[PDB]
């Protein structure tokens, strides 16, 4: 292996990296964010200006922080499906 | 090349005669067996 | 100018004399409109061909539905501590295993629901299980990026399959070969030889996460549906795609093979469609389930079940494409209204019991009402010939 | 007219109340093998 | 260059794609039913010549704006 | 005169009396152009595709199974 | 070297965030300002490879081809666009519009035929009729109307056909089209506005026994539950 | 009242029930 | 009355011209652009009348198996007006946006 790395290079591209008890939280966050983006992209009907993922993710993070601090987190203009999905994912994270 | 890429478990295991091979499940009647087991559990 | 007068007969002889009953309600009365001037050499022939096409469509959407009996809840198993994401039934139909978000794989007794041992060893959520019908193995995959092979004779992990850049969302086993396929967030479906843990094929054709999978023995052997709303039919021998199906508008989260008819159904947020395999020919819609369809399970006696992300449950008649029962899943007592959901489902080997995995930390088992009697348990009413489908 | 103490409070209905009496309600917390 | 030059050439890094020797990835439009044929070769003169005039117009604008500092010095 | 093939072959009058065939653009590449779905006919269920009679929804026997398994 | 500077920054920007289409559009624009061809097409085809469903990029590419007088390139690009996205009408409308103001209406007609193979909404059929009427040529606008009423059987389409027949000029065709409309629509679709339109046409043609008799037929056809405006114009005529 | 003011053919998606 | 009918056309469209979706915006933009079109020059009628006198086979309007529609190469004036129209539309967009 040493001689191969000496005469070949890193070959670093295309290699996977296992989750090793220090990346667990930072990877769980990625998976949850991807899942919420998927649900957002699905429940929005056709031609409803899809450019709204980042703000909904910000709303989800704020809801999680409010739950951690025991604050109601009640938002005026949020549509019902988005609010329900955010509550669902926040409950998942809280149970974890 | 790597420690975990070395040969290991080179013999694949197949279901034996009494472990529920495709032949045994095909010969078996799963519907009636399921009904008897459901009734038996209900009995408790 | 009174060139002619008295539409008195014309106004009646025109409307009356034809087939009395409406055929497709838009029938142009082919014989009536020759006599106009215009361009009959081309336009008339095209119009006649189009009329034939529409009458064929409207007549072919009128299959009489069958009865099929309704379904009811019979058991509610509540042991998991997270969303239940996958389910599989062992070939002998004695037990089934479900993974969940609590990192655990729980093996239940199918007849009684009594919990057999609980398997641990996953770091993140488990997203796919498969009990090999030819080996005493149980493969599992999860969002922790590794695929495990559990030896069911010792209840211990023996094999690890490593190459995956992100979480893995589906896992299927080839019915004949000693090979398994997993698909995940890296927009790639990977083909692993079971024995040597080698990634022989990297089926990389999609643009986003491959949310669904399906494997069979006939070509197409691997069918992957992804976030792109595109379904790709793969040639496993060469590792190249044959047919791409772009009919869906949103991500296709459910793929399911018909056990006996060599057709498969795929579902998405908008519509459920089914195809004939060799060329992927579209064969019709299952309209009516306006929800995020997560699961599709086809029975042996042509019954399809579609579970939605909001707990909506619709049972379909496979032949006629008719939704004969609407059921709403009810959450177990501690849950929220937003916690009504379904992620995985599967008919048992017989096909008489339906297992449902909930976004509720509960597993629900459904059973047909045993009394039958089509007179006393009518399905949803069927109304024909409203209009041709827009398509 | 009785007061319900905080420890004796129940917020959610029993599973039999929410699912009916015809369903098998299983609570499998503990392993059997 | 004003009085006497050695023709100073610019210094590239040893790690560059150079973005000028060729197209960075060189993907050609897919050929369709209708023939391009002349539409490009009929004016290869122009493929180089529109470049020539655009460069030249850039140059002239540059000297007049360089001298525009003197022109608009006091306003 | 040396123009060669600088453009796609003009659409063909197909054997189905279809006056002209623009599906050549879709079939351009993919090494499986015969399987590309590019016409409005492909949106119609096979039940109601006009020029179709019996379509068999049956598994391809067992000789095909063995052939594909071996390959 | 300034061109090199801009190209390196654009290339690294699109490498860092490959899904940002705005960067590709800006790249095509800046590069198009001086070196008008070749690599412009290369950059745009690369952007299409990244995501071919982005309509603004398609329109941008087409428009930049119209700028530089490349008409054959642009028409090949429309062909690819419409054969990739047959169900978005922006591309179809731009195509027919270009073929209309290029003057080669012999080609826009086949473009429209291709479009009609997909059975679009009534707007496309009306646009095709309007295009044909823009060059008279009513003998095939009639056929297009026939296809229209076949595909979209509605009262409004038949009334549009009748209005076109009256405008072009004929008596037998208009009343005959009305008879075809009644025997195609049947009892369940014939509303009252259809009978009113037929009667008004016969009013303009000053044939009054015709109008009064079709008024009696409309009166005794539908139930008196819904006859209010049918009777309203009936009275207008009889006393009028 | 303050709280209630401060806070063929096919159809579209339906998702869950909303409780304030 | 004809003046009032012209006003009737004005008011009918004025209440019909007063963003919803891309599908409707497509047709609205298309026919708005058509409103700015000025067709019917001296080319079309001459083309219609000249080669029709010696139309031994096939029609000039026939497009079932025509071949010359592939090689329609326009004149300078048409492409010039195209570039000018697209430039004017771009100018309208840039003056409308800000």
């Amino acid at each position: 292996n040493l001689l191969a790395r000496q005469f070949e290079g890193r070959h670093s591209t295309g290699v996977a990296k296992q989750i090793t008890k220090q990346r667990v939280d930072s990877h769980q966050d990625l998976e949850l964010r991807a899942a919420v983006m998927n649900d957002i992209l699905d429940m929005i009907p056709e031609g409803i200006r899809q450019g709204k993922s980042k703000t909904i993710l910000q709303h989800l993070s704020e809801a999680w922080r409010c739950w951690k601090a025991n604050i109601p987190w009640k938002v005026p203009g949020l549509p019902a499906p988005i609010e329900n999905m955010i509550l669902r994912y926040v409950k998942s994270k809280a149970d974890w | 090349t790597s420690s975990r890429a070395l040969p290991a478990h080179l013999k694949l295991k197949y279901r034996q005669e009494s472990q529920g091979t495709e032949e045994e499940v095909r010969k078996q009647d799963l519907r009636e067996a399921l009904l008897r087991a459901e009734a038996a559990h209900f009995a408790t | 100018t009174v060139r002619a007068d008295s539409e008195n007969p014309s106004s009646q002889v025109i409307t009356k004399f034809s087939d009395p009953n409406k055929k497709i309600a838009g029938q142009v009365s082919m014989q009536s409109l020759e006599k106009i001037k215009g361009v009959p050499e081309a336009a008339h022939r095209i119009a006649g061909e189009s009329q034939a096409s529409l009458v064929k469509r409207t007549l072919a959407e009128q299959i009489r539905p069958e009865w099929h009996a309704p379904w009811t809840l019979m058991r509610v198993i509540s042991g998991h501590l997270g969303w239940v994401r996958c389910v599989d039934v062992e070939p002998g139909n004695q037990w089934f295993c479900t993974g969940a978000g609590d990192r655990t794989i729980k093996i239940w007794d199918l007849a009684s629901g009594v919990l057999k041992l609980t398997l641990t060893g996953h770091i993140a959520t488990v997203r796919g299980l498969a009990v090999s019908p030819r080996h005493p193995y149980l493969f599992s995959c999860g969002e922790d990026k590794m695929v495990k092979c559990w030896d069911l004779e010792t209840n211990k992990v023996i094999r690890h399959y490593h190459g995956h850049l992100s979480g893995v969302y589906a896992l299927k086993l080839h019915p004949t070969l000693d090979v398994l396929v997993t698909a995940g967030r890296d927009a790639v479906a990977r083909v692993w030889d079971m024995r040597t843990r080698q990634n022989v094929h990297v089926l990389s054709g999609h643009k986003s996460t491959v949310a669904s999978l399906a494997v069979q023995e006939f070509d197409p052997q691997v069918v992957t549906g992804s976030m792109d709303s595109t379904i790709r039919l793969w040639d496993l021998a060469a590792g190249k795609t044959l047919t791409t199906l772009t009919h869906h508008k949103k991500t296709v989260r459910a793929l399911s093979l018909h056990p006996d008819e060599f057709t498969f159904a795929s579902g998405s947020s908008d519509n459920i469609k089914h195809w004939k395999f060799p060329e992927g020919a579209f064969m019709g819609n299952f309209e009516g389930h306006n929800a995020i369809v997560n699961t599709l399970s086809i029975n042996s006696d042509n019954v399809m079940f579609s579970g939605a992300d909001n707990g909506s449950m619709c049972f379909w008649d496979w032949k006629s494409g008719h939704k004969y029962q609407e059921l709403q899943s009810v959450v177990q007592p501690g849950s929220l209204d937003s916690e009504a959901g379904i992620f995985a489902s599967s008919f048992d080997k017989t096909g008489l019991r339906l297992i449902t995995c909930e976004a509720d930390k509960s597993v629900k088992i459904y059973k047909q009402v045993d009394n039958a009697t089509p007179e006393t348990h009518p399905n949803l009413p069927w109304t024909p010939s409203n209009l041709r489908r827009r398509y | 007219n009785a007061v319900v103490l905080h420890e004796d409070k129940q917020y959610y209905p029993s599973a039999e109340e929410v699912y009916g009496s015809n369903v098998d309600i299983m609570v499998q917390e503990q392993d059997t093998q | 260059k004003a009085a006497g030059i050695n023709i100073k050439l610019f210094r590239r890094k040893k790690n560059e794609m150079d973005y000028n020797a060729s197209i960075p990835f060189e993907k050609k439009p897919a050929i369709g039913f209708y023939d391009t044929s002349e539409e490009d070769r009929q004016n290869f003169r122009e493929k180089r010549e529109a470049d020539q005039k655009i460069i030249e117009n850039g140059i002239r604008n540059n000297e007049m704006e360089s001298e525009g500092r003197k022109f608009g010095h006091f306003e | 005169r040396s123009a060669k093939s600088a453009g796609n072959t003009l659409a063909l009058q197909v054997t189905s009396s279809g006056a002209v065939d623009y599906n050549a653009i879709a079939r351009q590449g993919h090494e499986h152009g015969e399987l590309v779905q590019a016409s409005f006919r492909d949106l119609i269920p096979l039940r109601a595709r006009l020029g179709v009679g019996e379509i068999s929804l049956e598994k391809p026997s067992d000789e095909q199974k063995q052939e594909v398994a071996n390959k | 070297e300034f061109q090199g500077r801009k190209r390196k920054e654009f290339e690294d920007a699109i490498r860092r965030n490959r899904l940002a289409m705005g960067h590709w559009m800006r790249y095509g624009q800046w590069e198009l300002d001086q070196k008008e061809f070749a690599r412009a097409r290369s950059v745009f085809e690369r952007a299409l490879d990244v995501d071919s469903t982005y309509i603004p990029l398609w329109l941008k590419y087409i428009e930049c081809e119209m700028k530089n007088r490349n008409i054959n390139h642009a028409r090949n690009l429309f062909d690819r666009a419409v054969t990739q996205l047959p169900r978005v009408d922006k591309l179809w409308y731009k195509y027919v519009y270009m073929e209309e103001m290029l003057g080669n209406i012999t080609g826009c007609r086949q473009v429209f035929e291709r479009w009609l193979k997909w059975e679009p909404d009534e707007n496309c059929w009306m646009s095709y009729i309007r295009m044909e009427r823009r060059y008279h040529e009513n003998e095939r606008a009639r056929g297009i109307y026939e296809r229209f009423v076949v595909v979209h059987p509605e009262v409004t389409n038949w009334l549009r056909w009748a209005r076109f027949e009256e405008e072009c000029g004929n008596a037998a065709n208009v009343r005959q089209v009305y008879l075809a409309a009644i025997d195609a629509l049947g009892q369940e679709f014939l509303n009252e506005r259809f009978f009113i339109a037929f009667a008004k046409f016969e009013i303009r043609q000053k044939e009054y026994e015709r109008a009064r008799t079709i008024f009696k037929y409309a009166i005794d056809f539908m139930p008196r539950s819904k006859s209010m405006e049918l009777y309203k114009e009936y009275t207008h005529f009889e006393k009028q | 009242e303050q709280h209630k003011r401060r806070f063929e053919k096919d159809k579209s998606i339906k998702t869950w029930n909303y409780q304030p | 009355i004809e003046e009032s009918e012209k006003w009737d056309q004005r008011l009918r469209k004025k209440k019909q011209t007063i963003f919803s979706d891309y599908h409707s915006q497509a047709s609205k933009d298309y026919n708005r652009g058509i409103r700015d079109l000025k067709p019917d020059y001296e080319k079309y009628d001459k083309d219609k009348k000249e080669e029709k006198s010696k139309s031994r086979s096939v029609a000039l309007y026939d497009e079932a198996e025509r071949l010359d529609w592939v090689s329609n190469k326009p004149d300078k004036e048409h492409v010039e007006r195209l570039v000018e129209s697209i430039k004017k539309q771009d100018q309208r967009r840039l003056k409308n946006t800000k």
